[PDB]
Parts: C-alpha cells; sequence; structure tokens
C-alpha cells in the first residue's frame, strides 16, 4: 500500500497540525525545525545575543512521534552557496543548527533544497555533519524534474542542456558527498514533465520520496482531482520503487476537503509480477518451468535420436552431470515416459551430501534404471559411452560455474553421434547506471582484504533500482560438444555499446541465453526472458571508479575469460570513453575453482 | 480581546489619522500564531492593554497593509491572504475573508492604488493579483524563478506594480498588457520603493547593503549605506520626501534624493522590520523590531 506525507511550511501548533494531518491519513509530516522567516545571526553583533528560545522545544512530541511521524525542512532563507561572505557564513551555521536539532530530535529524515547550479558549500556543511556520529537521520535533497527557470511563464519582455541539468545538480552533490548512503532524493514533480528517456535515468537514482504539488492535479467531471496519463505512468514506476509520496501545497479544490488528493494515490496504487513477487530483499557467486524445458528438450531429443520402430530395442544412454538432488533425473525419466522410450541413466554427483539423496531416490522411486556414480565426472573411468550428457552446471552468467570445463571434460565418454544438453549457451552484457547498486557494492568493504577488490568481483542481484543504457550484446559463446581438438576456452571479446544521454556508468549486467536443444530456450535476457523462470538472477560487474559519459559516445568494454589448470576467472575493462583498470587480474578477487 | 501578544513584531503601518497598526507573530515558542494590534496612539505601543483593538490569527503574519480605512489585508504564514474589517468604533477586528491560494508562504502583499485590488508576492514562485471586493483571485503570473522577496504597487497607476526575487530579476508589471512584465536592470534585490512623485522612478535595496535609485526608462546611482540586508525602503509623506532605510544590521538610516546619509539610529537591538512615517509629524519615524521595541525617531530636517 502507498505511503504518503504532507509538506506544510506553516505549523502553528504541532499537535493541532499532526492531529488534523493524521486524521486525513498521511503517514508523516514534513515541517521545519525552526520558523522559516526567523532569520538568525551568529557572526554579527549585536544580533547574535538574541534572547529567548530559538525554536519550539522537543518536549511537545514524544520521541516515537519525532522518529517516525516527522521529517525536517531546511529554512528557505539559507543560501550557503551565496556569493556574499556575510550571507554565506551565517548560512553555514544555521544549517548545522537545524541539522543537529534534527539529530537531537531523532528525526528519520531531513529535506534540503537543491535548486541552484552550484552546491559545493552546501555539501561540505553536510559532509561535516555525517561525520559526527548522528546515523539515525537521512537527507532528502529536494531537486525537481524540471528547473524553476523552465517551468515558469514566458510573459516577460525578453526571450526565455536545459532538460538534464536538474540531474547534474544532484550528481555533483552526491559526488561531493562521496556517494553517501545517507543522501537521497525527494523528486519534486510539476505539471510539465521531461521525456521518458530522462525519467528512466532518474529512477536509477535513490529516489526515496516524491513531492507532488497539488497544482498538477486536474479536475475530473466529478469534481475530484486526477492526474493526466503522462503522470500516472510515472507514478506507477515510482510505486514500484516504493517511494513515499508527499503532497505539497494547499487546497485548490477548496470544496473537496484537501484529503481528496491523497485519495487518488490510494486509487492508482490498486488499479495498475511473479518475478518481483518471488524476488525480495547483492551476493557474490522449486522452478518447474526451468526443469520442464529440460524435460521437453529431452523428449524432443529422444524422438530425434530413436526411430519409432527401435523404441523397444534402442538403449539410450544419458549422463546427468551435476545431478545434485536429482530433479533432472526425474525429468530425464519423465521424458522417457512422455516419449515412451527405453533409457539407461548414469547420474553423476561428486558431493557426498547429495549422493546420499540420490541413492535414497534410487531405492525408493527410480529403481535399477538409474545408476549413480560417486566419483566425479572428470575422474570417473566409465564403462559405456553416453549418447546424451545432460546438465545444469550453468550459472547466472552461462559460462560461469565451470559448465564448459566440466562438460568438455566429460566429453571423452560421449558418443561421436551424441549430443549435449545444454548444447549451446551464450552470455550477454549491457552497461547499466545504478547509484544504489554502486553503494551496495561499497557496503561490501571488508576488513583484511584490499578495500577496492569488492569492485573486481561480481554480484548476483535482482536488478530493480537500475537503468540500462543499451540492448545487450553477446559476449561469450560456447557450443558443446567441442568438435575440435586442443582449442581452448580461453577467450577474448570486445563490445561497443552506443549511448543516448548523459549518465554515469557503474557496471555491466550479465544475462544469458541457452539452447537446450533446437528451438527450446531458457533465457533471462529481458527482450527474450523465459516465462515464469526466476531461478537465475542477472549479475553485476562493478568498476573501480564510475564513468561519466557524454551522449553520442560509445561505451567500449573488453572482457576476458582466462584460465589455467587450477583457476578460472574473468577480467574486464572499460577503455572507451575512458580507461578503467583491468579488473580481477590473475584472480586476485574472484575465481571459480576447477 | 486577546490577553497576550507576541514578541517578534514584523510590521508597522500608519494610516491618515495617525493610528498605528502592528502585525506581530511568534517566530519561536510553542505556537507560531500571530496577532494584529491597532493603536490610536503610536506611543501606547507595544503594551497590549493600551491598544484600541487587536485580534489573534490562526496562523502567522508575515506582512500587512491598509485597504482604505476600515479594513486590513494580511499576509499569512499559511499561504493565504486575509482581509480583516474593523468594527464601527474600530474596537474590534472581523474577518472579511480568509482564502488559501498559495502553495507556500505569503512573503509580501501590496494594494493597488485604487484600493479595490491587491498583489500578493510569494515564495511559491507565482505572484497573484486579488480582487478585494469580489474576494477572489483574477490573475496568477508565475514569471519569476525563486522567492519573490518584495513587491511595490505603484502609487499613481492602479494596474502597475513592481516585483523582485532571489533570481536577481527586477520586474515592472502592467496588468493591462498581454505579456504584463518587463525587466529592469550582481547582488540580489531585497526591497523596492516607488518614488511617490516621480511615479516612473524607484529605489531598490540589496543584500550587500547597497541602496540604489533607478528609473523605469533606465544608471545605478547608489551608495553603500548598510552592511547587511536592506529589508525595507520607505518614503516620507513630504513634498520633498525622505527615504527611510532599515536593515538587518539593526540600524536605521534615512536618506534624501542624493542617497547621502543624514541620520543613523542604532537604537534597535535586533532586526528592524518596518518603518512608517507619521502623518501628524513628518519628522517622526516609527519603527518596530524583533527586539520588541517600538521606537519613534525624530529626524533633523
Amino acid at each position: 500500500r502507498v505511503s504518503s506525507g504532507r509538506d506544510l511550511n506553516c505549523v502553528p501548533e504541532i499537535a493541532d497540525t499532526l492531529g488534523a494531518v493524521a486524521k486525513q491519513g498521511f503517514d508523516f509530516l514534513c515541517m521545519p525545525v525552526f520558523h522559516p522567516r526567523f532569520k538568525r545571526e551568529f557572526i554579527q553583533e549585536p544580533a547574535k545575543n538574541r534572547p529567548g528560545p530559538q525554536t519550539r522545544s522537543d518536549l511537545l512530541l514524544s520521541g516515537r512521534d519525532w522518529n517516525t511521524l516527522i521529517v525536517g525542512k531546511l529554512s528557505p532563507w539559507i543560501r550557503p552557496d551565496s556569493k556574499v561572505e556575510k550571507i554565506r557564513r551565517n548560512s553555514e551555521a544555521a544549517m548545522l543548527q537545524e541539522l543537529n536539532f534534527g539529530a537531537y530530535l531523532g528525526l528519520p529524515a531531513f529535506l534540503l533544497p537543491l535548486n541552484q547550479e552550484d552546491n559545493t558549500n552546501l555539501a561540505r556543511v553536510l559532509t561535516n555533519h555525517i561525520h559526527t556520529g548522528h546515523h539515525s537521520s537521512m537527507f532528502w535533497m529536494r531537486v525537481p524534474l524540471v528547473a524553476p527557470e523552465d517551468l515558469r511563464d514566458d510573459i516577460i519582455e525578453n526571450a526565455p542542456s536545459g532538460e538534464e541539468k536538474t540531474w547534474m545538480w544532484w550528481h555533483n552533490f552526491r559526488t561531493l558527498c562521496d556517494y553517501s548512503k545517507r543522501i537521497a532524493v525527494a523528486l519534486e514533480i510539476g505539471a510539465d514533465l521531461p521525456s521518458n528517456h530522462v525519467i528512466d535515468r532518474w529512477l536509477g537514482e535513490p529516489i526515496k520520496a516524491a513531492i507532488l504539488p497539488t497544482s498538477i492535479f486536474l479536475t475530473n467531471k466529478k469534481g475530484f482531482p486526477v492526474l493526466s496519463k503522462m503522470h500516472q505512468r510515472l507514478i506507477f514506476r515510482l510505486l514500484k520503487l516504493e517511494v513515499q509520496f508527499i503532497i505539497t501545497g494547499t487546497n485548490h479544490h477548496s470544496e473537496k476537503e484537501f484529503c481528496s488528493y491523497l485519495q487518488y494515490l490510494e486509487y492508482l496504487s490498486q488499479n495498475r509480477n511473479a518475478y518481483e513477487l518471488f524476488a525480495k530483499g547483492l551476493q557474490s557467486p522449486k522452478d518447474p518451468i526451468k526443469y520442464s524445458q529440460y524435460q521437453q528438450a529431452i523428449y524432443k531429443c529422444l524422438l530425434d535420436r530413436v526411430p519409432e520402430e527401435e523404441k523397444d530395442t534402442n538403449v539410450q544412454v544419458l549422463m546427468v552431470l551435476g545431478a545434485g538432488r536429482g530433479p533432472l533425473v526425474n525429468a530425464s525419466l519423465r521424458a522417457a515416459k512422455q516419449a515412451d522410450r527405453r533409457i539407461k541413466l548414469y547420474a553423476v554427483e561428486k558431493n557426498p551430501n547429495a549422493v546420499v539423496t540420490l541413492e535414497n531416490w534410487q531405492f525408493e522411486e527410480w529403481g535399477s534404471q538409474v545408476t549413480v556414480v560417486s566419483s566425479d565426472m572428470r575422474e570417473w573411468v566409465a564403462p559405456e559411452k553416453a549418447d546424451i550428457i545432460v546438465s545444469e552446471l550453468l550459472g547466472s552468467f552461462a559460462d560461469n560455474e565451470l559448465s564448459p570445463e566440466c562438460l568438455d571434460g566429460a566429453q571423452h565418454f560421449l558418443k561421436d553421434d551424441g549430443v549435449s544438453i545444454p548444447g549451446e549457451y551464450t552470455s550477454f552484457l549491457a552497461p547499466i547506471s545504478s547509484s544504489k547498486l554502486y553503494n551496495e557494492v561499497r557496503a561490501c568493504r571488508e576488513k583484511d582484504r584490499d578495500p577496492e577488490a569488492q569492485f573486481e568481483m561480481p554480484y548476483v542481484v535482482r536488478l530493480h533500482n537500475f537503468h540500462q543504457l543499451s540492448a545487450p550484446q553477446p559476449c561469450f559463446t560456447f557450443s558443446h560438444p567441442n568438435r575440435d581438438p586442443m582449442i581452448d576456452n580461453n577467450r577474448y571479446c570486445t563490445l561497443e555499446f552506443p549511448v543516448e544521454v548523459n549518465t554515469v556508468l557503474h557496471g555491466f549486467a550479465g544475462y544469458f541465453e541457452t539452447v537446450l536443444y533446437q528451438d527450446i530456450t531458457l533465457s533471462i535476457r529481458p527482450e527474450t526472458h523465459s516465462p515464469g523462470m526466476f531461478s537465475w538472477f542477472p549479475i553485476l560487474f562493478p568498476i573501480k571508479q564510475p564513468i561519466t559519459v557524454r551522449e553520442g559516445q560509445t561505451i567500449c568494454v573488453r572482457f576476458w575469460r582466462c584460465s589455467n589448470s587450477k583457476k578460472v576467472w574473468y577480467e574486464w575493462a572499460v577503455t572507451a570513453p575512458v580507461c578503467s583498470a583491468i579488473h580481477n587480474p590473475t584472480g586476485r578477487s574472484y575465481t571459480i575453482g576447477l | 480581546a486577546p490577553a497576550c501578544m507576541e514578541r517578534q513584531l514584523e510590521a508597522a503601518r500608519y494610516r491618515s489619522d495617525g493610528a498605528l497598526l502592528l502585525g506581530a507573530s511568534s517566530l519561536s515558542g510553542r505556537c507560531w500564531a500571530g496577532s494584529l494590534w491597532l493603536f490610536k496612539d503610536p506611543c501606547a505601543a507595544p503594551n497590549e492593554g493600551f491598544c484600541s483593538a487587536g485580534v489573534q490569527t490562526e496562523a502567522g503574519v508575515a506582512d500587512l497593509t491598509w485597504v482604505g480605512e476600515r479594513g486590513i489585508l494580511v499576509a499569512s504564514d499559511s499561504g493565504a491572504v486575509e482581509l480583516w474589517e474593523l468594527d464601527e468604533n474600530e474596537t474590534l477586528i472581523v474577518s472579511k475573508f480568509c482564502k488559501y491560494e498559495h502553495d507556500d508562504i505569503v512573503s509580501t502583499v501590496s494594494v493597488l492604488s485604487s484600493g479595490t485590488q491587491a498583489v500578493s508576492g510569494s515564495k511559491d514562485i507565482c505572484i497573484k493579483v486579488w480582487d478585494l471586493a469580489q474576494q477572489v483571485v483574477l490573475s496568477s503570473y508565475r514569471a519569476h524563478a525563486a522567492q519573490v522577496t518584495c513587491v511595490a504597487a505603484s502609487p499613481h497607476k492602479d494596474s502597475v506594480f513592481l516585483s523582485c526575487s532571489e533570481d536577481n530579476r527586477i520586474l515592472l508589471w502592467d496588468t493591462r498588457c498581454p505579456k504584463p512584465a518587463s525587466q529592469i536592470g550582481g547582488y540580489l534585490p531585497t526591497s523596492l520603493a516607488w518614488h511617490p512623485q516621480q511615479s516612473e522612478v524607484f529605489v531598490f535595496g540589496d543584500e550587500n547593503g547597497t541602496v540604489s535609485l533607478v528609473d523605469t526608462k533606465s544608471c545605478v546611482l547608489s551608495s553603500a549605506v548598510h552592511s547587511q540586508c536592506v529589508t525595507g525602503l520607505v518614503f516620507s509623506p513630504h513634498s520633498v520626501p525622505f527615504l527611510a532605510s532599515l536593515s538587518e544590521d539593526c540600524s536605521l538610516a534615512v536618506l534624501d534624493s542624493s542617497l547621502s546619509e543624514l541620520f543613523r539610529s542604532q537604537a534597535h537591538r535586533d532586526f528592524v522590520r518596518d518603518a512608517t512615517w507619521s502623518p501628524l509629524n513628518h519628522s517622526l519615524l516609527t519603527t518596530v523590531g524583533w527586539d520588541h521595541q517600538v521606537v519613534h525617531h525624530v529626524v533633523p530636517t
């Protein structure tokens, strides 16, 4: 359900306001910690000796009300990036005072206006307050989708980049605040919206609140406020990002008792999938749709391997490499029933903790049809030659987790007429901008290792708070069985991705596509996502220092898959528009061990 | 009547019979509500018991002005413009209306020269124009890019008012035209005053304390009067008027057409908020501040 709040700059008494506010159903109140007209002097005599209390005392509300029901506001008279020395230094001190009272109160969050082009000083005052032991607070920088210098009316006797610079205000803020997790954006909407190509970027930010003026709401024929469709789409995306919606302004629909504006959010939040339902909650490396497509593939093979009159006499030899707990063996068996064909099966797992489970299956359900091998597929001196080798040694990135080195190792007991399942798989890459995934990468900073090695290692993730810059391109192709002698899985690849708009690059996202057998495909590529398959999430490859890109350029990225008899690893580097150090050289941060 | 008043006095406005009007607000404390106080005697102020009439508001008071004689117009903290009538004997104050037509604080309010219409500048960037007799807004011009700090209705032409904002713009407005606003010529503008006789020429004050005289047809004759933000520029009722200037420097400087300083009062302990020359003694200037003092300065002329 939607969460929402009220932006009141006038608060005569807090229990009166919070009393009537909560009755209208708002979850929280954004209010200022000091009166916004009450200018204060600190450097200048004689005003700095002002008697009396500087604000309403914190005793008026219980500590639970402050920490949950309230959000702060920075006073509008504060221009810490003003050019005038005396207006600046008084404004640095007031901000510390209104923020430290934000700490002393225990407020969950604080609103800070970003509307100027230069906000270098404002960040310093906020960089000095984070490093004070005040972690119970958040900063919601108030930045609009469209600047005030563009939303205005052109009714002046002079003529009235220019659409994206609302973001560059922000990226130059967090970059000055070292991409702190304690800084978020409250995105101020207005009646004029940018193109969707920008919105798709803004949702890559940590949008944590959305400020909705009442002046965008139209009036329907029933007299109730509504949003035109170009807004309702954007709000449907914001709801998916779980932001909190703030109703700024006042009742223009003066008859309707201001709570009507909130009622429509509680309408849109209802009237708008299983991958998002199953997914919830970065990690360093019960899906029957994924196993059925293995089953249908085996069915489509056995009919193709076995003529109809050899059904009773053709002993089809399957080797289920990486059987694990044996779901692929139930499938390999169910296909035979579905195909009505004789199969003999060697289920191979090394892990004794699972051989215990397969061996129990053999005695309870499968019978003598299923052989189990306890030695590993690279050691086992097998007695007979497989007609098929079936497997999921795959990973989120297909050539990860040693599916090739194991299958091409288990190829010396495959018939020359034989096939392999998955027979082909090809991994896919695209650049992504994600300021939230990048901070969740830095959050992995771990003691007793090189503090930048967390960027030289991938992370599995349900990509949710991310923007994608280009259609994914195939990086690495593998087809099994290898029809050739020596030639090696050590591979080199280069990819060039076009770019449309100014945006940071924080990594490249891994997907994959696999041909189990002809016209049967598991896939998590977005443009060809398999239905209802969610076992394999994408992966994230971070980079040491983010890359800020200009439109019209190309992102040229080089990946290597390199290996020896001991280790297997990846290396990756961005070289256009700018050179990024070759990541994970010699497996110093990441390996998938043979 | 209200038993108490607030410390931080924000506005002072005489009328023709010399009666003094104060707007007072709580810029601190538990309740940021505010109050209007009418004094037949400017010297009886600020004591509550010596007033003639006054009333509490359900929200702050940022600015006020006189609509005719039996009425007051009020800029509220609540994003609303309130018109308050006086009683028959002017011992009581009554709401002509209260209307919430701003998404943020009503920073300043001025009345157009005919007295029927009013202009309410604001921090919610849109300036608006009010019809006081119909009690409804006719126009809403969102021309600026920031907080409209101050405005000034023309003293001769009803359709004309000024506006300035933190975007450094200084705009002349004419609500008869199809694109009403036009720009007048680095420090930001804080307050404006039309010259009551040279209706086409005005003065402005900026945050750096410089004071200027600039014509509509044009240029910056100016002087560095104050050290800090010039909150208000006010013109005396003389034939040859004297330009009062009051600042956040807690000082009051009074000027003439040459912009040279004739008088300086550092008697205020805090920000001087407003100044209004008395009609019964043109040498007498009354001020108010957040230090709660009500001061009457007599100026050598």
